[PDB]
């Protein structure tokens, strides 16, 4: 069944996530206040986002083989998926209930016009939207949702990699170790193409994030705005 | 490049 060092690479990827991802969300009320009454709730979800690259770092680093890689391609692979990862993990806070982000109390409940009052048009949103709702509707194990977000980091094909023998290899090991893990404790019917459904999540973030990437560089190009990012979004995303 | 803040993140 599953390998020891497949057994191994879940219980480490599992503590990453436990330790990166406060189900309290309780270091939320250390973020510039969400105003909804311009772009009123960018202060806020620029805080969201900045702190949750952090936490997608400290998981990347827990990655089992990512710390063998240079501090170079470590750089490319977060600065490519970090967005990717951020829309992954968001699906734990997201609900189908009304397709918004509850995290915890109406203030820190985002829905699809916070948002837009961050600067974003539904021509990501919409997307945005069905791939958390596609994606809710997998009923992910925890396990097959740690093992998606580090497939994601580790992925040989973002441009600028340097070394992408050794990132498929890193890769390889931990697609390998989700396709064990679906055909040895994920029961039929759940089970159901789950891979294949999984990559396929993958390929939605691309789209995801290109989209994303033009509307960022459409916002941060106002000075006015990019006032109201962080230095790491400013670092991480660009300008 | 340059990524002082990403860089010190990962250690
Ligand atoms: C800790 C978390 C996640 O890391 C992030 C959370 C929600 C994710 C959301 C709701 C707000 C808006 C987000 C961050 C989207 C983002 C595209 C907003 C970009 C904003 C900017 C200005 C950087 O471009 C993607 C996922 C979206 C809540 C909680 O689950």
């Amino acid at each position: 069944k599953l390998s020891e060092e497949q057994q191994h690479i879940i219980a480490i990827l599992l503590d990453a996530h436990h330790k990166t991802y406060d189900p309290t969300y309780a270091d939320f009320r250390d973020f510039r206040p969400p105003v909804r009454m311009p772009l009123s709730m960018l202060p806020h979800l620029a805080d969201l986002v900045s702190y949750s690259i952090q936490k997608v770092i400290g998981f990347a680093k827990m990655i089992p083989g990512f710390r063998d890689l240079t501090s170079d391609d470590q750089i490319v692979l977060l600065k490519s998926s970090a967005i990717e990862v951020i829309m992954l993990r968001s699906n734990q806070s997201f609900t189908m209930d009304d397709m918004s982000w509850d995290c915890g109390s109406q203030d820190y409940k985002y829905d699809v016009t916070d948002v837009s009052k961050a600067g974003h048009t539904l021509e990501l949103i919409e997307p945005l939207i069905k791939f958390q709702v596609g994606l809710k509707k997998l009923n992910l194990h925890e396990e097959e949702h740690v093992l998606l977000m580090a497939i994601c980091i580790v992925s040989p094909d973002r441009p600028g990699v340097q070394d992408a023998k050794l990132v498929e290899a890193i890769q390889d090991r931990l697609s390998n170790t989700l396709q064990t893990y679906i055909r040895c404790r994920h029961p039929p019917p759940g089970s159901h193409q789950l891979y294949a459904k999984m990559i396929q999540k993958l390929a939605d973030l691309r789209s995801l994030n290109e989209e994303h990437s033009k509307q960022y560089r459409s916002l941060s190009f106002q000075p006015e705005n990019s006032m109201k990012l962080t230095p790491l979004v400013l670092e991480v995303f660009g300008n | 490049k340059n990524h002082p803040m990403l860089m010190n993140l990962l250690k």
